[PDB]
């Protein structure tokens, strides 16, 4: 999981 | 003929119109942005999604600032008259009103006024659909437990207003994936606003962020629908  | 309402927009048309597709995965390294690892399973999935959808898709890969403001205007000058609708999908980082090109930013604004009732004469009192998966600030959710010419606009945003919107390197965004999900399940049966919906508490319910980072563990995110719409949207028809 990431973040844009 | 019989009695006849206008209560939804008229998707008959002879083509159903453009998805066009910025899939921004790849950043200049003097822009300081990470990578969109997971982006291409989005940008295939949306394409897969919208083609059977009937949708003319064209997916558009790392795109500048620059580009995307000439493919927006370029778009936004063909003859849509024979197309129902028009649909953009914007994949890349962001902020509030803002997406990046792969090396700037670009106003939310400026791609959209292009499709503006009064500057695209073949789109107006047609559904114009902008799909956003980026961030709008850097909020973390910890959960718990004449015509106006901004009108027939709907905004898909990924995530509520200021906060982060999340995506798996592996299986694409949650908000990507569960769009394309509800749409796949439900195009065929329920109105636009109704599978939005679904959405939003797919990505409530089924997602949760999991990080080595305390500050980003255990986190949540909800969608937001931006309709600006003035008739019920099926994409179906007869
Ligand atoms: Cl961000």
């Amino acid at each position: 999981d990431e973040v844009d | 003929s019989g009695i006849s309402l206008d209560n939804s927009y008229k998707m008959d048309y002879p083509e159903m119109g453009l998805c066009i597709i910025i899939n921004n995965k790849n950043f200049h390294k003097s822009t300081g942005m990470t990578s969109r690892s997971g982006t291409d399973v989005d940008a295939a999935n949306l394409r897969e999604t919208f083609r059977n959808l009937k949708y003319e898709v064209r997916n558009k890969n790392d795109l500048t600032r620059e580009e995307i403001v000439e493919l927006m205007r370029d778009v936004s000058k063909e003859d849509h008259s024979k197309r129902s609708s028009f649909v953009c999908v914007l994949l890349s980082h962001g902020e509030e009103g803002i997406i990046f090109g792969t090396n700037g930013p670009v106003d939310l604004k400026k791609i959209t006024n292009f499709f503006r009732g009064d500057r695209c004469r073949s789109l107006t009192g047609k559904p114009k659909l902008f799909i956003i998966q980026a961030c709008r600030g850097t909020e973390l959710d910890s959960g718990i437990e004449k015509i106006p010419v901004e009108a027939d606009f709907l905004y898909a945003y990924s995530t509520a207003p200021g906060y982060y919107s999340w995506r798996n390197s592996k299986d694409g965004s949650w908000f990507i994936q569960s769009l394309c999900a509800m749409l796949k399940q439900y195009a065929d049966k329920l109105e636009f606003m109704h599978i939005l919906t679904r959405v939003n508490r797919k990505v409530a319910t089924a997602f949760e962020s999991f990080s080595f980072d305390a500050t980003f563990h255990a986190k949540k995110q909800i969608p937001c629908i931006v309709s600006m719409l003035t008739k019920e949207l099926y994409f179906y028809h007869h």
